[PDB]
DNA sequence: GCCAGTGCCAA
DNA sequence: CTTTGGCACTGGC
């Protein structure tokens, strides 16, 4: 249910997907990243229809995050028509995420 | 005998004013101060002592006070002042001889807290005086509301300065007496503070005379400086910088950037358990924040990170990328870190062809940076040290090494890249007499380079004579010893043969020998027994050295050629101590005798004369010469002086030198 | 800016 | 157990 991005698939999968896309920049060695992970699996099917959940491991794909000024992880970027519409950094509980999404959708 | 010291407005290079001076006279036992307007009187007092056949003691006067007084006498009073070398004593030179096992701050040029071992108290005080004075000055200023500038404490004379001047002499006198109480260098039956100059030198250990002569001569060399081709180095720098950039571009293309944790202040604890996970990167839990276009959410933890670009000068980055490509380290350090030197890099193997080739780019990059650092960007770079006169005035501690060898710094002219190393031709060529134009004719000067032949192996011959009756001393003269060894060891170059034989002679293990010749430990064994069996007296000498020094120490010092005590650090490095010291003392008396003979022939030392010492690199001297004829005489004279030194100390092996004439160091060595 | 850890430049 | 030295460059506090 989740979209696993690569540096080379980012443009067409996110910047041109024209719709709501939540991107999560993460790394395996990050505690918080490991925390919000389970939350994202659930948000995925629950918003299946009004949103798309995509993940990009910054270690395997080192070229995308810098273009967005990543300063901490996990970084949550909600794109809309190829542009960032809202961002949040840190491991949010499922409750807070649902708020962020409903509020931005 | 008198003890003195002066205070002036700046370092020798730009000093223009005499602030004050103090003189303690042993015959009257009183201290006399000389303020700004007493400069003429101060000088008269010093010349008077010279007129009596007396002595003047300074602490570092050989390099500073004496030449500074000559300079200031001309500038301020238009007087000709030149204290004779035979009338001067230098407590710094003396302590460096007596306590050769200790380090010193080179008159505060070095950070004391950085030096290893202990420091002699009196000398420590002396070397720190300027820094202490500077502090008292700044303090007193802040107490009166004024702002402190650079080093204004030296711009004008003042009574605080005068008090420190007086304190220098009191401390210097105490240091002197302490040094003169060493029965080994100064016989107890003689009061050395109550005799004429000729007596002082003739009744003390030969070493006392040699060190003072070496210091006087080397101070002159520093003043001469080494003519430097600034333009050629600035162009070498441009060339190296472009190659560095291109290597960086290629490398940052092959080895991409990445992120790592940075800024974590909080500890990450498992949500369920709550146990600390100190291994996980430290995090941060924003206090304020909610769902508000702020990016953070109170209580929502994240890991602060930073983006890092590949740095070829980082052994860490290198190690990280190579392992990420399949590299499995074989050797680590006493800190867990894997060894990443050229020898290891040369042996690394990975699948990805591009990454494999990248290793060569990395080795080239490190080397390029090595040259840029020494020539232009480092704190001690040549381009940062060239003076207005177009010369680099490297500093020299005449007796800075425990063995009696000298040390070199600011910058270290005894570590210029060899002509056979990458970019060595250009580096070497930038140091040359040719870059100095005669003050009268405007014509370039010529360079004479002389180097002692197979120095330390001949010292081995000497000490092995009692065991082998001079066989080695004799066979070593049959053609070039290093070239002869190169052939027998089947080595690629003569340089490789030199580093091989000495490593061997000084205890290199089988593995180490293998490395040196570029092979394995087994090849190291072959060579080790091959040369050892070809000259068994080497073992005899080693055993004898051992039986004499070790019993726990039976005695922890060797007696040098001139009688001094030479501190031994390890039983295993004892032979090196014996031979390096002998070689160092031979070369020291050698450079002294060389100049003395040139002067006896009527030649004058100086740019406004006939020749000028530009550098002394252990067993090598590079001398600037006004003409080729003079260069020819310098070379011939240097050879005569060496034979003289060998005869002087009844050396059991004939001593030689090889000379070269040319425009620069690239050609003269 | 200070300092440990590494590693290279010379003899 | 090569030895004697100077010095640069990264990375941690
Ligand atoms: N790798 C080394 N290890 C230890 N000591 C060395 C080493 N290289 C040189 N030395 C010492 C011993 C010889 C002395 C002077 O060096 P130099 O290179 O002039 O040797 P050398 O005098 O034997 O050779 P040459 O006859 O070629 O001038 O410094
Ligand atoms: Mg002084
Ligand atoms: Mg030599
Ligand atoms: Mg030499």
């Amino acid at each position: 249910k989740i979209i696993h991005l690569t540096d080379d698939s980012f443009d067409t999968d996110v910047l041109k997907a024209d719709g709501a896309i939540l991107v999560d920049f993460w790394a395996e060695w990050c505690g918080p990243c490991k925390m919000i992970a389970p939350i994202l699996d659930e948000i995925a099917d629950e918003y299946q229809g009004k949103l798309t959940v995509a993940k990009l491991n910054i270690d395997q794909n080192p070229g995308t995050a810098p273009k967005y000024g990543i300063r901490g992880i996990p970084t949550l970027l909600l794109f809309k028509n190829g542009e960032v519409a809202a961002t949040k950094v840190g491991a949010l509980s499922k409750g807070q995420l649902k708020e962020f999404l409903d509020a931005n959708l | 005998m008198i003890v003195s010291d002066i205070e002036a407005n700046a370092l020798l290079e730009s000093v223009t004013k005499f602030h004050c001076g103090v003189i303690y006279d042993y015959s009257t036992a009183e201290y006399v101060s000389y303020r700004p307007s007493d400069f003429g009187a101060y000088l008269d007092a010093l010349e008077a002592e010279v007129a009596r056949g007396g002595l003047i003691v300074f602490h570092n006067g050989h390099k500073y006070d004496v030449p500074a007084l000559t300079k200031l006498a001309k500038l301020q009073l238009n007087r000709e002042f030149h204290l004779p070398r035979e009338n001067c004593i230098d407590t710094l030179v003396l302590s460096r001889l007596i306590h050769s096992n200790l380090k010193d701050t080179d008159m505060g040029l070095l950070r004391s807290g950085k030096l290893p071992g202990a420091l002699e108290a009196w000398g420590y005080r002396l070397g720190e005086m300027k820094g202490e004075y500077k502090d008292d000055f700044k303090r007193m200023l802040e107490e009166q509301g004024e702002e402190y500038v650079d080093g204004m404490e030296w711009w004008n004379f003042n009574e605080e300065m005068m008090d420190y001047n007086v304190q220098d002499v009191v401390v210097t006198k105490a240091l002197l007496e302490k040094l003169l109480s060493d029965k080994h260098y100064f016989p107890p039956e003689i009061d050395f503070t109550d005799v004429g100059y000729t007596t002082f030198w003739s009744e003390s250990l030969e070493a006392v005379d040699i060190e003072h002569r070496a210091a006087w001569l080397l101070a002159k060399q520093e003043r001469n400086g080494f003519p430097f081709d600034t333009k050629a180095i600035e162009e070498l720098y441009v060339e190296l910088a472009a190659r560095r950039s291109e290597l960086l571009r290629k490398l940052t293309e092959t080895f991409g950037s990445w992120y790592q944790p940075k800024g974590g202040t909080e500890m990450f604890c498992h949500p369920r358990t709550g146990k600390p996970l100190p291994k996980y990167p430290r995090i941060k839990t924003p206090k304020v924040g909610g769902i508000d276009t702020r990016e953070y959410v109170a209580g929502a933890p994240y890991t602060p990170v930073e983006h890092v670009v590949f740095n070829p000068s980082s052994r860490d980055h290198i190690q990280k990328k190579l392992q990420e490509a399949g590299w499995v380290p074989t050797k680590y350090t006493d800190k867990g870190a894997p060894v990443v030197d050229d020898e290891v890099l040369e042996g690394v193997r990975v699948d990805d062809p591009e990454k494999q080739a990248a290793i060569d780019l990395i080795k080239e990059y490190l080397m390029i940076q090595k040259r840029i650092g020494q020539s232009a960007e480092g704190d001690k770079a040549w381009l940062r040290y060239v003076a207005e006169d177009g010369k680099i005035h490297g500093s020299v501690n005449p007796n800075g090494a425990v063995t009696g060898r000298a040390t070199h710094a600011f910058p270290n002219l005894a570590q210029i890249p060899g002509v056979r190393s990458p970019y060595g031709e250009q580096c070497r060529a930038a140091f040359g007499a040719e870059h100095h134009l005669d003050g009268i004719t405007g014509k370039p000067w010529v360079q004479a380079g002389i180097d002692a032949s197979g120095l330390e192996l001949r010292c081995l011959a000497h000490f092995m004579a009692r065991f082998d009756n001079g066989e080695y001393a004799h066979e070593i003269l049959n053609g070039d010893i290093h070239t002869k060894n190169q052939i027998a060891a089947e080595l690629p170059t003569r340089d490789n043969a030199k580093t091989f034989i000495y490593g061997f002679l000084y205890g290199a293990g089988d593995e180490k020998i293998g490395q040196i010749v570029g092979a394995g430990k087994e090849r190291g064994k072959e060579l080790k027994k091959k040369f050892l069996e070809n000259t068994p007296a080497i073992a005899a000498l080693r055993e004898s050295i051992q039986q004499t020094l070790v019993e726990k120490w039976k005695r922890r010092w060797i007696k040098g050629l001139d009688g001094r005590k030479v501190h031994v650090r390890s039983p295993h490095a004892a032979l090196n101590t014996l031979l390096q010291s002998a070689g160092a003392l031979i070369c020291k008396l050698w450079i002294i005798k060389t100049e003395e003979m040139l002067v006896e022939k009527g030649l004058k030392h100086g740019w406004d004369g006939d020749f000028a010492y530009m550098a002394w690199v252990h067993d090598e001297i590079q001398v600037g010469c006004r003409t080729e004829e003079i260069a020819q005489v310098v070379i011939e004279t240097a050879q005569e002086a060496m034979r003289w030194v060998g005869d002087h100390w009844n050396f059991r092996c004939l001593l030689d030198t090889e000379g070269k004439m040319g425009p620069n160091w690239a050609i003269c060595h």
